[PDB]
């Protein structure tokens, strides 16, 4: 056996934007994993079409993290809402293993057709 | 001869069929082989014991045995459908071995089987393990690999000190006879990654799922995305194999006119020293899905970890 | 954790480096001059394959140094009251000096 | 000499490798031969090409 994600990951709320100041309000579904100091989020997903800036403050409250996003990827899934035409975005520079775990858990327990 | 011979006739399918049970009747065959493992219980690159296949060797004309095998797995029913789905998604790549799904009655139940056709006795993991854990009193796998692919013959292992690098530096000439096999394996790996990206398949590539001809199998840990978004993970494959590319001198064919070993060497300009574009072409041809940035000139690196990586 | 710090994690993990360093310092102690060495190691761990033996050095040198190390130029000592068989061209002796015993 | 300027002006940016200057501009060659078998295959006769 050689596997992708033995144990899974999580997600809390998040905000994003397009321009430098479009960092307005809670706008994504950003997954994350726990690091010893500072927690790194993996995948940005919501009903966003062209968004470049995904934002959240510093643990100190002093700064606020800045992120640039990639080009989009298509997918439509199943829910009692029905076909959710979404776009999920990966932060800049996400390597292949992290995308692998994200897509793994998502397509595993989050519907998709 | 209605349960050992009926099985042997169903395994042949519609291809050439001169097989022989490399074992006993319709029970399995156990062997000691090298694997690259990672689940939530165990990890490592070690030698384990395989226990769930029945292997048949193909005969040639004159009834001479050749290096082509049929490996018939046996397992549960959900893995069967999952593997069939993924295989039918990927079945048109030339770098994928040919599969065959069927059901058969063992005693009173219909058990599902998966057959893999014209495999090789050893994988790439066996070669890498043989060369990275060398012991001169226990090296039967290495000798068998060397003899099978016509690098040397069985009398080469009598002029003892045959393995030493300082005494008998002729062993480099023998190791360099395995190089074109390794180069062909690399090219097929890139093909397979492209197919995976197009179909929408996600999974990690390991050395024990490729035979010594270059073909791939075992899609049991692979999942599905939407087409155009597949992700191959290649980080232990390439780096575990890295020391073997300079020992076998795999990239030698790139000094010839058309990457053809039967042709003259390339004639270069005598005042040329840059070669930056050629390095990028080589990197794109053999390591297309290695996802860390490569700087041909190390004056543009970010720290000393980057310098090590790119050098 | 060693597997997933080699082939799955992409940056440095400081806690596990500290942990592995402590493990090595406890079960594998080294005295190093410029390419000479003496090691004191745990025997029970080495017989189960949890720390390096003399064969692991042979394999590592074969694939990372392009040399063959013969086991007729290595040594081992199972009694600690006679020190290293050799270090910087010196032998060792446990002699009585005054009131106690010292190594010369 | 003029051989030096000839190869230097054929370079696109002015730079050349140092290993090709004696190989292309030197006037005199020296060969060191270990045994007769090597002599037969390298410089037998009174003119050879290298
Ligand atoms: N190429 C090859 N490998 C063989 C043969 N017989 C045994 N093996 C070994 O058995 C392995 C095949 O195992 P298999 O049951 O197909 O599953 P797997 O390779 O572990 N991949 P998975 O992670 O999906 O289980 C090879 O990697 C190799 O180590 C043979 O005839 N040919
Ligand atoms: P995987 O590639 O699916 O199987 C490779 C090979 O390794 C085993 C052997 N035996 C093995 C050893 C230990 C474990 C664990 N903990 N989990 C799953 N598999 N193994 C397998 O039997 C298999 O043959
Ligand atoms: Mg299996
Ligand atoms: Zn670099």
């Amino acid at each position: 056996n050689n596997e992708l994600s033995p144990v899974a990951l999580r997600q809390m709320s998040c905000a994003a934007g397009t321009t430098q100041t479009a960092c307005t309000d809670d706008n994504a579904l950003a997954y994350y994993n726990t690091t010893k100091g500072g927690r790194f989020v993996l995948a940005l997903l919501s009903d966003l079409q062209d968004l470049k800036w995904a934002r959240f403050p510093k643990s100190d409250g002093t700064g606020t993290i800045y992120t640039e996003l990639e080009p989009p990827c298509r997918f439509v899934t199943d829910t009692p809402k029905g076909p959710k035409v979404k776009y999920l975005y990966f932060i800049k520079g996400l390597n292949n293993l992290n995308r692998g775990m994200v897509l793994g858990s998502l397509a595993a327990t989050v519907r998709l057709q | 001869s209605a349960d050992a011979q009926s099985f042997l006739n169903r395994v042949c399918g519609v291809s050439a069929a001169r097989l022989t049970p490399c074992g006993t009747g319709t029970s399995t065959d156990v062997v000691y082989r090298a694997f690259d493992i990672y689940n939530d219980k165990v990890a490592g690159f070690a030698k384990f014991l395989k226990t769930n296949c029945c292997r048949f060797q193909e005969k040639d004309e004159d009834d001479n045995l050749i290096d082509s095998y049929f490996v018939v797995k046996r397992h549960t029913f959900s893995n069967y459908q999952h593997e069939e789905t993924i295989y039918n998604l990927l079945k048109d790549c030339p770098a994928v071995a040919k599969h065959d799904f069927f059901k058969f009655r063992i005693d009173g139940d219909m058990v599902p089987h998966i057959s893999r056709q014209r495999l090789t006795k050893y994988t790439m993991a066996d070669l890498v393990y043989a060369l990275r854990h060398f012991d001169e009193g226990n090296c039967d796998t290495l000798k068998e690999i060397l003899v099978t692919y016509n690098c040397c013959d069985d009398d080469y292992f009598n002029k003892k000190d045959w393995y030493d690098f300082v005494e008998n530096p002729d062993i480099l000439r023998v190791y360099a006879n395995l190089g074109e096999r390794v180069r062909q394996a690399l090219l097929k790996t890139v093909q397979f990654c492209d197919a995976m990206r197009n179909a929408g398949i996600v999974g990690v590539l390991t050395l024990d799922n490729q035979d010594l001809n270059g073909n791939w199998y075992d899609f049991g840990d692979f999942i599905q995305t939407t087409p155009g978004s597949g992700v191959p993970v290649v980080d232990s494959y390439y780096s575990l194999l890295m020391p073997i590319l300079t020992l076998t001198r795999a990239l030698t064919a790139e000094s010839h006119v058309d990457t053809d070993l039967t042709k003259p060497y390339i004639k270069w300009d005598l005042l040329k020293y840059d070669f930056t574009e050629e390095r990028l072409k080589l990197f794109d041809r053999y390591f297309k899905y290695w996802d860390q940035t490569y700087h041909p000139n190390c004056v543009n690196c970010l720290d000393d970890r980057c310098i090590l990586h790119c050098a | 954790r060693l597997y997933e710090c080699l082939y799955r994690n992409r940056d440095v993990d400081t806690d596990f480096v500290n942990e592995f360093y402590a493990y090595l310092r406890k079960h594998f102690s080294m005295m190093i001059l410029s390419d000479d060495a003496v090691v004191c190691f745990n025997s029970t761990y080495a017989s189960q394959g949890l720390v390096a033996s003399i064969k692991n050095f042979k394999s590592v040198l074969y694939y990372q140094n392009n040399v063959f190390m013969s086991e007729a130029k290595c040594w081992t000592e199972t009694d600690l009251t006679k020190g290293p068989h050799e270090f910087c061209s010196q032998h060792t002796m446990l002699v009585k000096q005054g009131d106690d015993y010292v190594y010369l | 000499n003029d051989a030096l300027n000839n190869i230097i002006n054929n370079a696109r940016d002015g730079c050349v490798p140092l290993n090709i200057i004696p190989l292309t501009t030197a006037a005199k060659l020296m060969v060191v031969i270990p045994d007769y078998n090597t002599y037969k295959n390298t410089c037998d006769g009174t003119t050879f090409t290298y």
